[PDB]
């Protein structure tokens, strides 16, 4: 609110990497829905048998258990 | 007659991964170290049932469960190629809606919001008799929104034990492969209790 600034570091404002595209995924079948390609080390739009989210998608070494679909951090 | 549960009817609650971490959940589950039926009659299913038996010829295979079982209403039939049907049959040893087509074996049975689920676990055992020591959690095998009435149900052809479960909190420790290794009942003493406040 100043016509002058001081010597200084100011925090101006907040940087956000946008998503990119919209990524839709269902089984092998049909999940009442068309899938899309699977996009990889990139800020997306992914859609996960109806778990939506926006992210980096990138390969995992966690070894989910046959029955576990998704996986949760500490704050779930 | 009736034996001590130890920490066995321990399941899965639900399908998420998780690492090294304890997580406390509110759900259904076996009291820890409670009095559990040894022994066929028609046995109530109130809530839920936790189901175990030795087998070693595999005697025990059918399960009935319903309210009336005399083909007036929906009556869960399951024989392990594993068969589940919810034909009204008349009726036992050896209207269809349903029907599906595939040592101590432990089975956690419930009915929630008309999804059936069935958990199960297998381990081979050194002992004949009574629920040996040890812990493992029970993985889901089946389930199925059929939306059966259930508040009894009965065996069909050895000795087995069943228990009930009961809305308690309990504290499940995921290693970092995500099997639950341990578990806390909040509510069996006061020491627990601190465990899972802390």
């Amino acid at each position: 609110k100043s016509f002058t600034v001081e010597k200084g570091i100011y925090q101006t404002s907040n940087f956000r990497v946008q998503p990119t595209e919209s990524i839709v995924r269902f089984p092998n079948g049909s999940g009442s829905g068309s899938s899309t390609n699977l996009v990889k080390n990139k800020c997306v739009n992914f859609n996960f048998n109806g778990l939506t989210g926006t992210g980096v998608l990138t390969e995992s070494n966690k070894k989910f258990l046959p029955f576990q679909q998704f996986g949760r951090d500490i704050a779930d | 007659a009736y034996t001590n549960s130890f920490t066995r009817g321990v399941y899965y609650p639900d399908k998420v991964f998780r690492s090294s971490v304890l997580h406390s959940t509110q759900d259904l589950f076996l009291p820890f170290f409670s009095n559990v039926t040894w022994f066929n009659p028609v046995l109530p299913f109130n809530d839920g049932v936790y189901f175990a038996s030795t087998e070693k010829s595999n005697i025990i295979r059918g399960w009935i469960f319903g309210t009336t079982l005399d083909s007036k209403t929906q009556s869960l039939l399951i024989v392990n190629n594993v068969v589940i049907k919810v034909c009204e049959f008349q009726f036992p040893f050896l209207n269809c809606t349903f029907e599906y087509v595939s040592n101590l074996r432990e089975f956690v049975f419930k009915n929630i919001d008309g999804y059936f689920k069935i958990y199960s676990k297998h381990t081979p055992i050194n002992l004949v008799r009574d629920l040996p020591q040890g812990f493992s959690a029970l993985e889901p095998l089946v389930d199925l929104p059929i939306g059966i009435n259930i508040t009894r149900f009965q065996t069909l052809l050895a000795a087995y034990y069943v228990g009930y479960l009961q809305p308690r909190t309990f504290l499940l420790k995921y290693n970092e492969n995500g099997t639950i290794t341990d578990a806390v009942d909040c509510a069996l003493d006061p020491l627990s209790e601190t465990k899972c406040t802390l």
